[PDB]
């Protein structure tokens, strides 16, 4: 979104991870990369424990700030 | 304020009322539209209303104390 006092608004999803070759001196800067970085789960069972784990950390972590503005839901 | 107050969905009359209930200085109020924030308005205002019960608790202790002192004298 463009607004007319200098202030271009962006909503942006982070797809994956990958590397940097190299960039060019702009003004403005290309970057490229050489491949896609992609990870796949393998054993599931420790993975899916710390996943719990990870669940019962955030639940036990989001009812604290009261008034240092963070939100429940 | 019986009736009109009891079964009231609008906060802000209702929180404001608080404000002006809470008898202490006009600069006290200033010090409240100073805050921009609700939460820490309404949070020291509890801490307002929890020292008014220590207020409360201590003249029951004084009151208590004095008379009977006095009828054992």
């Amino acid at each position: 979104m463009r607004l007319p006092d200098g202030t271009l608004q962006v909503m942006v999803e982070a797809r994956a991870r990958a590397q940097v070759t190299d960039y060019i001196p702009g003004p403005y800067l290309r970057a490229r990369g050489e491949v896609f970085s992609e990870i796949f789960p393998i054993d599931e069972a420790v993975v899916r424990v710390l996943v719990e784990e990870l669940k019962e950390a955030f639940e036990k972590y989001v009812a604290n700030h009261k008034s240092l503005r963070l939100d429940r839901y | 304020q019986l009736e009109a107050v009891k079964g009231t969905s609008d906060p802000a009359m209702l929180a404001d009322t608080i404000a002006y209930h809470a008898t202490w200085t006009v600069a006290e109020k200033q010090e409240i539209l100073e805050l921009t924030d609700l939460e820490a308005r309404l949070k020291k205002v509890l801490g307002l209303l929890s020292r008014d019960l220590e207020r409360f608790e201590l003249d029951k202790r004084v009151a208590q104390r004095v008379k009977e002192q006095m009828d054992t004298n």
